[PDB]
């Protein structure tokens, strides 16, 4: 139940990715723009569905308290395998089952915290168990569970 | 539910991975 100041800051940083204009609410339009920047192409009906599921009052947008309520509860879910696969799909935008340095760099630039190109190479190398220069799904699961 | 919630939580998990990586690398 207990949330730390650091956990709240982490959830705030996740919220700020979707609130493109920084005005305090996530709109359906912003959600679509961010999803497409992460290589996905949701339908307008899917976008409206996602807003409605998080929007606790009726006003049609997501504010941070609504976002935090959903994320703090998700922190107590046990389906870790499904969440890690969703993260894998964010990186693996071409769906070939392997994350390249270029795919990692692309996600990095969209999500905020900057990594140098040397750090991108290092992150790939340290997860690349079999040494083909890319991160497959089973390597990614081990990376994300450490 | 898990489909919608999962997209938002996935970006958190990725941001956390990057943040922990950078913090550990620069640990004094
Ligand atoms: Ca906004
Ligand atoms: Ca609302
Ligand atoms: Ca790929
Ligand atoms: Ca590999």
């Amino acid at each position: 139940d207990q949330l730390t100041e650091e956990q709240i800051a982490e959830f705030k940083e996740a919220f700020s990715l979707f609130d493109k204009d920084g005005d305090g609410t996530i709109t359906t339009k912003e959600l679509g723009t961010v999803m497409r920047s992460l290589g996905q192409n949701p339908t307008e009906a899917e976008l409206q569905d996602m807003i409605i599921e998080v929007d606790a009052d009726g006003n049609g947008t997501i504010d941070f308290p609504e976002f935090l309520t959903m994320m703090a509860r998700k922190m107590k879910d046990t389906d870790s395998e499904e969440e890690i696969r969703e993260a894998f799909r964010v990186f693996d935008k071409d769906g070939n089952g392997y994350i390249s340095a270029a795919e990692l760099r692309h996600v990095m630039t969209n999500l905020g915290e900057k990594l140098t190109d040397e750090e991108v190479d290092e992150m790939i190398r340290e997860a690349d168990i079999d040494g083909d220069g890319q991160v497959n799904y089973e390597e990614f699961v081990q990376m994300m569970t450490a | 539910d898990e489909v919608t919630v999962g997209k938002f939580y996935a970006t958190f998990l990725i941001q956390e991975y990057f943040r922990k990586f950078k913090k550990r690398k620069e640990q004094g």
